[PDB]
């Protein structure tokens, strides 16, 4: 399983979007996900991380 | 005059190779509690020359990473800074630690130190005087000046200060040096309150004490609130006594301007009243008369960054950062 961040904010506005990636910030530093950018603006993949065994759907 | 990117190479929780940006013209640098956001406020003060004992070590070496726990990941670190300028190459300019001392390099000619400060200092950047940084708190400390340390501070930048002990052993130095620095501060000061404060039907002055001897006598400042009569800064209360606080903090790096600006935590003396007011100015101001990048705690001061650098923890022996990037620009604005 697996989240694209850019994806998750097709839809948003600024403020929205903005709360979207502060919430990656979060949730990898609680060790719920693991976090991958390949390069500077790209896209940002969410993948699962060690302290949570469900759904990433669930997640987010 | 752009800072265009960061790259760091195990400085503190920085651990491994890791490039910090590229910014915009208004990038904010986020992220959950940790030392990681401090951490990256201490790159950009020691790529810019700061002293050892301003960076929160004893040591060069400790700012190793790992040193601190003596399991250094590495013999050397560095922090680097790319500098761009339109119709010119690009200036990487570098601090290394290398044998415990720190080595500075532009582009990859090592020099020393005060050729640094020279080579910086023809692009607009002080690194003793540090007139690129706004430090956290420093909007609080200068609420609270009475107008005899007000003028303190002014001696402090304006080099007046310096001329202080022979001349009062005794003079036509130490005017020109206050004069050309206060006008300056004050020919600005009235357009900057009238922009932190939406509303024209503001106004603030700054006038001496001492008209032709200032150096000597306190420096008064008044302003006009909208929904207030003319008064003194000294008697303005709270909410918009900060707004009058940063149009003078503003003006005072507007004289000898730095081509970027660095704003530590400013958002934390804002309130609802005022944070979204404040933070369209610096949107204004990024698009001509400098680059500012912000470190921020509250989401109505950094959704108006085109750029956001999000710190994150990884887990490690010792506290582990990276970063990053997000185009904010792509999205449509809120309310």
């Amino acid at each position: 399983e697996s989240i694209s961040l850019l994806e998750l904010c097709r839809n948003t506005n600024r403020k929205q979007a903005a709360a979207k990636f502060y919430s990656f910030l979060v949730l990898k530093k609680q060790q719920a996900i693991e976090l991958t950018q390949e390069e500077p603006y790209s896209d940002i993949i969410a993948t699962p991380g060690p302290r949570f065994h469900g759904s990433l759907e669930v997640l987010f | 005059g752009f800072l265009k990117l960061i790259e760091i190479e195990n400085f503190k929780s920085y651990k491994g190779r890791q490039i910090i940006g590229p910014f915009q013209r208004f990038t904010a640098i986020i992220g959950p509690n940790g030392s990681g956001k401090s951490n990256l406020m201490d790159a950009i003060s020691f790529v810019l020359g700061e002293k050892t004992s301003n960076l929160r070590v004893k040591t060069l070496r400790d700012l190793i990473h790992g040193a601190p726990v003596g399991k250094p990941a590495a013999n050397r670190a560095f922090v680097s800074m790319v500098y761009s300028e339109e119709g010119a190459e690009d200036r990487t300019f570098a601090r290394v630690i290398v044998g415990g001392s720190s080595e500075y390099k532009i582009n990859n000619k090592v020099v020393q130190l005060h050729e640094y400060s020279e080579e910086l200092e023809k692009l607009g950047i002080l690194i003793k005087a540090r007139n690129f940084l706004v430090f956290q708190g420093a909007v609080e400390s200068i609420a609270m000046k009475n107008p005899k340390e007000r003028t303190a501070l002014f001696e402090e930048i304006s080099r007046s200060g310096e001329l202080a002990q022979e001349y009062d052993k005794r003079k036509k130095e130490r005017f020109d040096r206050f004069n050309a620095c206060f006008e300056s501060v004050a020919t600005n000061i009235d357009e900057i309150y009238k922009a932190l404060s939406r509303n024209s039907s503001a106004q603030a002055f700054l006038g001496p004490e001492n008209p032709e001897e200032p150096y000597l006598d306190g420096i008064n400042y008044n302003c006009v609130a909208p929904g207030k009569r003319f008064r003194p800064m000294d008697n303005l209360s709270g909410g918009e006594k900060t707004v009058a606080a940063l149009a003078l903090l503003f003006a005072i790096h507007s004289y000898k301007p730095a081509p970027f600006f660095v704003l530590d935590e400013i958002d934390a003396a804002l309130d609802n009243t005022n944070i979204g007011k404040v933070a369209n100015y610096i949107k204004e101001q990024s698009t001509c008369n400098f680059q500012a990048i912000v470190i921020s705690l509250k989401e109505e001061f950094y959704t108006k960054a085109e750029s956001l650098i999000g710190v994150y923890p990884e887990q490690g022996d010792c506290v582990i950062s990276k970063v990053l990037t997000f185009d904010l620009t792509k999205y449509p604005d809120a309310n």
